[PDB]
């Protein structure tokens, strides 16, 4: 029944030899119309956007808390007294604060001086090639309090006092704007900058609060949050190089052989959330110091 | 042993009905006039059991609904549900919280078997249940003579050997050995198939128990005289009786539609397990892991399976099946709508399905002319010449001379299907009489009968003395009729123009052969003949004699002859000749004498004029037929009695050097042997009867077409489409449907095929270059589960693009349903540029949002992982899990929308498979309805409140509706130019290698 | 804020053209 092998009619496969040439070359003709036509609606396409703007943004909004060293499943177990049960969370601290290192930040032609206490929003100007490259807001590694790659390279694992340092989702042509303390009246107990996104780590539960221990925050000017100065992000096109505003949290007396879940989340009018994205301006980390 | 029962079932009967009167009496042990004993009738009765045949097997009504369950097409549905499945059930028991990707899909694939099979059996169920309200059967005592005394049992207390009276118009109980008759004229037309009623006789006459006239059989009404018998046969053990357990157990085989389903299954698991096999191959170049390849590999393989195809397929044979039924074409076989339209050779029944079975009066012979009366069934012929005197003499001869009338309930009735008490030709005078000369009902009375002589043995005649009706004064008309060759000798006068003549030789002559022209014609002639007593010479009131005959025997007056036959029914001629238009073979087979066969063939269309056969050509060279060459004859009549000595390759060579065959005085056995000649041809055959001769015949072909009354109880089941108009018109309405449906059978297989490709190629790449899943299964779901669904039925509806009742039978090696043209086309061509259009959209959606086309490879990796909430775009921003996400639920929606917005095309150019759509018009308003409902269900399913958390597809921007707008018009334009190509070049390269 | 999309406007629509392209396909089915 699998015979179709050969025939009188000189067939290889089903047909002849003439009739594999014709038709094989009608369809690399037509295959290559196809996919000429294809880039062609591909590149008109690519004229549509722009260089400097996504068309649309309102998939990004708003935005979310990630967290450092990143974790599979969001959890942070380790045996503080094994150097080595913690060396994936210490590689991709050092990995991503690599990029925050002092002699990182060389050059002024993209590297700018910005204030020690958190200032207004630096608005470089328009979204356009006019006023070329951008400056970039230099955030020193030494504004994370106890972990900084600096004095101890372990960020505090070594002891059992690990530290996970919070970020801001980029966002182009993002504006903060942190909640006026004429609506303080829900969030907890934290310093007022009214340039700083503020961050506050709980609990999430009646057990995990009590066993968490002491927060320690740690931020530009000593703030627990994003200082307004770095704001708004103009695209990888305009600035190549630009350093994001970043902060730590250092949990300070934790219950060992325990796993406390802990949420962060960082309050503002420009900052929401959502009970089917657990990242959306807050995110949950839980943590288990078993020595 | 069955293979030998049912061998045994086939070979002809044999009797023992030459014996004589004592001989058979001591076989038996009963009385020739008194019977058998009371006593002696509980001896047989719970001995063999009583006379009746053993009803049907039973197919319980659960069965019906598991045959439909399981098939062939919902096999496949079913092993591909169960990979997906079995795969759940190993997932459930170990991890914590799957994925319903494929166990949502398995129950989904088996719900889709489930609910065809509901649909399937309700239709079926349905057909079934109109034809039981139609077969209401009642019971038929039996008038038995026992003890010496007569009484009347029911038939299933009757039991072998005890006398048995029959009087005319009791159907004949049991097969009976005629032992004293009195002119009986039984009706064999259900068993045997002889047209005009045959008389029994005591006495042995052919050797054949069928042709004899000693034997009664069973489920033969007795036309008219007086019949005893003993019972031979009983129950089972009858001639019919046999023959309809012989239909109960032949094989109904397969039917061409289902071979075909076969066909387009086994070239879809080819495309499947290749793509499936080739993707192995190619997920392990790509470096991937053996476990990976074997998911890959079953992942194709099923996403190969169309489910939806399966009710759409059912519902598109529904369809047609409705319009057939709404003509009173009714199918039993859900698969047997589509049979017809395959059909290259009809084997037809002369009696009862080709004919009236009902003998009519089709010629008379008055004033030196020939006068055809209509024979049509609804009265719509040519009417005949009444305008001169001989046609009034010659209805009063007929109404007047003639035994009996109608009966009780006869009043309504219209006046051809009404019954009426007697022989079969009175009948048909005293129809002619009643639809050409007024009524018969004041007629008869008007002229006051005083003395009638019935026919008699010696001295053969038919005469009757009646009065005069008006004020002419002639006082007495004598009436008779008989054989034109007796009638003739004893006449003198002749009626012509009105007026009277000698007989002279010279007109004499002219009636001699117009005798013979009638007879030739394959009709019965009978002479009829009147006389005006002088009644100067004979009195006035009371003068008549009955012993002495005393009324002038001769010297009467000839008025002229009236011929009859069963005639064809009104559309069987049309039907043959449309029929044999389409280039379908029209042979007739029939049990009736040949001598009729062959006029009937003639005057239907089975025998065109100027086609000789071996004994036309002898008698015309008038020389002997064993000289003639078969090879110059066209047509030939093949005799019963030749048949019987025949083998299989003679058989062969009658049915291939002959086109016209007419076989004769055929068995139903031998009918069943005919039919298995022509399918030994491979072509498919098609058998059209109503008596129970025709139930071997009906079951073993392809198809078996029942008259809805005219036909059998027996061949009825045993058939595969009733005719309860009995309007054989429906033939040439079945064979159009047929191929109707075949045609748009194609298209809308092509049209389902076609949307595969934009279907698994997303996956495909989405495995291949590694970026974001274009389109989701949800999706695909509902595209072949929603929106095509219309489309695809609505493809059924289509019209013919050509004449379709021209072109020749379909080629069952050769032309295929599904070949590879049409693979070619949909996975091709057009279901390439579908995949092409979504893709497009896919990349217009993410580029849009951030997420240019470029920076989309390699990205699938971290972009499915639900814990790496910093993915960077083009732009240097940050996506969480559930932001992307949405992105991609948002972008696999605006796919399946695309598949939507090229369907559209799609189905346009789909809709013809030559013409242009401009030369057909998109007149199909179901098609119109198709194209509103799917688009407007798709942007149900976007735009509806809480679909992105339901069905997690969420609105779709405006300007995404026009992604997919060039690529449809592009599949429009190229199809277009395509079909104009082989429109403007047939025969050409575009042709051969798309035309599907 | 160009981080926000009338989602009800289009959505609205989507269901009026459904509604409209249905009742058109009842119109030409069930056509007198
Ligand atoms: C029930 C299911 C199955 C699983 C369900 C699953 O969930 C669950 O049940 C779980 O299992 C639950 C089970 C639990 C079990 C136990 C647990 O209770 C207990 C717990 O388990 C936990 C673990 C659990 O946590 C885990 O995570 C479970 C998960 O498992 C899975 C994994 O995560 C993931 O898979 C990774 C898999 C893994 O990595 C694979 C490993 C390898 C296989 C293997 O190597 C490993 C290993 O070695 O195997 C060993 C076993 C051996 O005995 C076997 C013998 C080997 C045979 C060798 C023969 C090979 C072969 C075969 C020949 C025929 C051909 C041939 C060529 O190859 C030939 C050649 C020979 C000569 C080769 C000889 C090689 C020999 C190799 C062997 O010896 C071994 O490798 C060797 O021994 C090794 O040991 C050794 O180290 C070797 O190393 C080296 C070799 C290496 C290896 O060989 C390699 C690389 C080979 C490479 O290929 C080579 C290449 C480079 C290449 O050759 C190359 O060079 N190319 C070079 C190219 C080049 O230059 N190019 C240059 C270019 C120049 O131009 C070295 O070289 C060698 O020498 C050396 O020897 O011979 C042994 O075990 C070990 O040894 C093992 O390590 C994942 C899950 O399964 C599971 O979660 C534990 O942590 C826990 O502690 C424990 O308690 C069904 C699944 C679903 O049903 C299915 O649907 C699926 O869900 C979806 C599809 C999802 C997918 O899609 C998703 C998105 C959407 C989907 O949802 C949608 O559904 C998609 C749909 C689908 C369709 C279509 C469409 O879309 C939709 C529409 C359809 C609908 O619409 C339609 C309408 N149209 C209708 C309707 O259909 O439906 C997504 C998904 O992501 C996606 O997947
Ligand atoms: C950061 O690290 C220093 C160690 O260099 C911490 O020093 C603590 O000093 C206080 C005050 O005397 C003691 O109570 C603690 O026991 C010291 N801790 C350790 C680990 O040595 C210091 O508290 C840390 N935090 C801050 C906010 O400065
Ligand atoms: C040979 C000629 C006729 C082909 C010309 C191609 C035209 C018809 C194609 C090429 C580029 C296409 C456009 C490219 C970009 C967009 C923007 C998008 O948000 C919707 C589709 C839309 C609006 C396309 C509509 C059709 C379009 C204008
Ligand atoms: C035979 C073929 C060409 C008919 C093509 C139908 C076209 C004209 C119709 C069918 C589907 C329609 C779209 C369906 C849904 C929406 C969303 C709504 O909120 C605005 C209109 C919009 C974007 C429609 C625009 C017009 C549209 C694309
Ligand atoms: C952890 O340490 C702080 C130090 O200020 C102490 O006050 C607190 O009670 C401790 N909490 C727990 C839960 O041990
Ligand atoms: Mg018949
Ligand atoms: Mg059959």
């Amino acid at each position: 029944k699998k015979f179709i092998w050969n025939s009188e009619k000189k067939e290889f496969l089903g047909r002849t030899g003439g009739s594999w040439f014709k038709i094989l070359l009608f369809y690399v003709i037509f295959y290559g119309c196809l996919a000429g036509i294809f880039i062609g609606t591909i590149q008109v396409m690519l004229l549509t956007i722009s260089e400097f703007k996504p068309t649309y943004q309102d998939r990004v909004a708003p935005p979310g808390l990630t967290q450092i060293p990143q974790s599979q499943k969001t959890e942070i177990s380790f045996r503080p007294n094994d150097p080595q049960s913690y060396e994936s969370y210490v590689v991709s601290i050092v990995r991503f604060l690599e990029k925050y290192k002092d002699l990182a930040q060389k050059d002024d032609m993209i590297f700018e001086d910005c204030g020690n206490v958190p200032s207004e929003l630096k608005e470089r100007g328009e979204y356009n090639n006019e006023r070329g490259e951008r400056k970039v807001c230099r955030f020193r590694l030494e504004w994370l309090g106890n972990c900084s790659g600096l004095n101890d390279e372990t960020y505090g694992y070594k002891d059992g006092k690990p530290c996970v340092i919070i970020k801001l989702n980029r966002v182009l042509g993002f504006k903060p704007k942190p909640p006026k303390n004429e609506s303080l009246e829900t969030y907890p107990v934290m310093k007022y900058n009214p340039y700083v996104l503020p961050v506050h780590c709980t609990g999430k539960r009646d057990e995990d609060k009590e066993k968490v221990g002491t927060m320690e925050y740690f931020g530009l000017g000593g703030y627990p949050g994003f200082p307004l100065q770095y704001y708004p992000y103009y695209g990888k096109l305009l600035q190549p190089k630009y350093l994001q505003p970043l902060m730590a949290v250092q949990f300070t007396n934790l219950t060992m052989d325990t796993e406390i879940r802990i949420e962060c989340k960082a309050y503002g009018e420009n900052i929401g959330y959502s009970e089917k994205d657990r990242f959306q301006g807050r995110f949950d980390v839980k943590i288990e110091v078993k020595s | 042993k069955e293979r030998d029962m049912d061998e045994l079932k086939k070979e002809v009967s044999m009797d023992d009905h030459k014996l004589s009167l004592d001989e058979l009496h001591r076989k038996y042990g009963t009385d020739l006039s008194r019977g058998l004993t009371p006593a002696r009738a509980a001896e047989i009765l719970a001995r063999d059991g009583p006379n009746a045949l053993t009803p049907p097997p039973t197919t319980p009504e659960w069965v019906k609904f598991c045959r439909q369950l399981f098939g062939g097409f919902s096999m496949l549905l079913w092993i591909g549900a169960i990979l997906c499945f079995l795969a759940y059930g190993i997932q459930a028991a170990t991890e914590e919280e799957p994925q319903n990707d494929n166990l949502y899909l398995g129950v989904v694939l088996s719900a889709v078997v489930i609910i065809t099979g509901c649909f399937s059996y309700y239709q079926e169920a349905k057909s079934s249940k109109i034809m039981e309200s139609f077969k209401n059967m009642v019971p038929q005592q039996a008038l038995v003579i026992r003890n010496g005394e007569k009484m009347s049992i029911n038939a299933e207390e009757v039991v072998v050997g005890d006398l048995v009276e029959v009087k005319g118009g009791d159907r004949i109980p049991a097969d009976l050995r005629i032992i004293s008759a009195n002119g009986c004229k039984v009706d064999n037309s259900s068993l045997t198939g002889e047209s005009e009623p045959q008389t029994r006789s005591p006495d042995f006459t052919n050797e054949n128990p069928l042709e004899t006239r000693n034997i009664a059989f069973f489920s033969t009404n007795c036309v008219e005289g007086t019949a005893r018998g003993i019972v031979v046969y009983t129950g089972d053990r009858t001639v019919m009786g046999r023959i309809a357990t012989l239909a109960s157990g032949l094989e109904g085989g397969q039917t061409p539609i289902a071979a075909e389903i076969e066909h387009f299954i086994h070239i879809i698991t080819g495309v499947a397990v290749f793509l499936g096999v080739s993707f192995f191959i190619l997920s392990l170049i790509l470096e991937y892991t053996w476990l990976e390849a074997v998911i890959f590999l079953i992942g194709i393989i099923v996403a190969n399976v169309p489910e939806g195809l399966l009710a759409t397929v059912t519902v598109c044979l529904t369809l047609t099946a409705k319009r057939m039924a709404r003509k009173n074409c009714l199918v039993k076989n859900l698969e047997a709508v589509e049979t017809l339209g395959s059909t290259s050779t009809i084997c037809s029944d002369k009696t009862g399905t080709l004919t009236q079975n009902r003998m009519t009066v089709a010629h008379m012979w008055f004033d030196n002319q020939i006068h055809e009366a209509d024979t049509t069934e609804n009265q719509s012929g040519v009417s005949f010449d009444k305008t001169s005197a001989t046609w009034l003499a010659l209805s009063r001869i007929a109404g007047l001379c003639n035994r009996a009338v109608f009966q009780a309930n006869q009043e309504n009735l219209p006046i051809l299907k009404r019954a009426v008490a007697g022989d079969a030709s009175e009948s048909a005078l005293l129809k002619c009489i009643e639809l050409c000369c007024g009524s018969v009902k004041e007629m008869r009375e008007r002229y006051t009968k005083i003395v009638e002589i019935p026919f008699n043995s010696t001295n053969k005649y038919q005469l009757s003395i009646h009065k005069n009706p008006n004020t002419a004064e002639p006082r007495h008309l004598l009436v008779m009729k008989g054989a034109p060759e007796r009638i003739l000798d004893r006449c003198s006068s002749i009626l012509i123009h009105g007026k009277e003549q000698p007989l002279d030789e010279e007109l004499k002559d002219a009636f001699q052969n117009a005798y013979l022209e009638l007879g030739g014609l394959g009709e019965r002639v009978l002479g009829f003949c009147h006389l005006f007593l002088p009644d100067e010479q004979f009195p006035e009131g009371f003068q008549f004699d009955t012993d002495d005959v005393n009324f002038p025997l001769d010297n009467l007056c000839f008025v002229g002859l009236i011929s009859m036959i069963d005639p064809p029914r009104a559309a069987v001629p049309d039907a043959v000749g449309k029929c044999r238009s389409a280039g379908i073979k029209v042979i007739m087979v029939t049990g009736d004498h040949p001598i009729t066969a062959k006029a009937i063939a003639k005057g239907v269309g089975i025998i065109s004029e100027g086609n000789e056969t071996v004994e036309d050509i002898a008698a015309r060279l008038n020389i002997p037929v064993s000289q003639v060459n078969p090879r110059d004859a066209k047509a030939c009549v093949v005799h019963g009695s030749d048949l019987k000595d025949m083998t299989s390759e003679q058989l062969d060579d009658i049915l291939k050097y002959h086109t016209e065959i007419v076989f004769a005085r055929t068995s139903p056995q031998q009918k069943l042997i005919i039919v298995e000649g022509c399918q030994r041809q491979g072509a498919i055959v098609a058998v059209t009867g109503d008596g129970v001769n025709d139930s071997p015949a009906l079951k073993k072909a392809d198809i078996g077409v029942a008259m809805g009354i005219a036909g059998s109880d027996v061949s009825k089941q045993a058939a595969d489409m009733i005719l309860l108009d009995d309007n054989f018109a429906s033939i040439v309405t079945g064979v159009e449907e047929g191929r109707l449906i075949f045609d748009n059978l194609k298209k809308s297989i092509a049209y389902t095929l076609t949307s595969n490709i934009p279907e698994i190629t997303p996956f495909l790449i989405f495995i291949i270059a590694n970026i974001p899943l274009p389109l989701g299964t949800v999706t695909i779901l509902c595209i072949d589960l929603g929106t095509d669904m219309v489309p695809a039925i609505s493809l059924a509806y289509e019209q013919a693009e050509s004449d379709i009742m021209k072109r020749q039978p379909r080629n069952p090696k050769t032309d295929k349903l599904v070949n590879e043209r049409l693979i070619s086309m949909a996975y091709g061509q057009i279901g390439m540029i579908q995949a092409l259009g979504g893709f497009f959209t896919y990349f217009v959606i993410l580029a849009e949002n951030g997420f240019l086309p470029i920076h989309l490879l390699g990205l699938r990796v971290n972009w499915d992982d639900r814990w790496i909430n910093d993915v960077e775009d083009s732009y240097g921003q940050q996506w969480t899990y559930e932001q992307r996400k949405i992105v991609e639920f948002t972008c696999h929606t605006a796919f399946f929308v695309s598949i939507v917005v090229v369907q559209w095309a799609d189905l346009v150019i789909c809709k013809t498979r030559r013409n242009s759509v401009f030369q057909q018009g998109m007149k199909n308003k179901i098609l119109i309805f198709g194209l509103f409902e799917e688009t407007a269900l798709a942007a149900f399913l976007s735009y509806c409140p809480g679909m992105g958390v339901a069905l997690r597809m969420y609105p779709l921007k405006p300007t995404w509706w026009f992604c997919a707008f060039p690529y449809s018009l592009l599949i429009f334009v190229y199809d277009e130019v395509r079909k104009l190509i082989i429109r403007r070049r047939p025969g050409g390269w575009v042709e051969k290698e798309t035309y599907y | 804020d160009p981080f926000y999309y009338d989602y009800e406007t289009v959505r609205n629509g989507g269901l009026i053209f459904a509604a409209l392209a249905f009742i058109v396909g009842l119109i030409i089915i069930l056509s007198k």
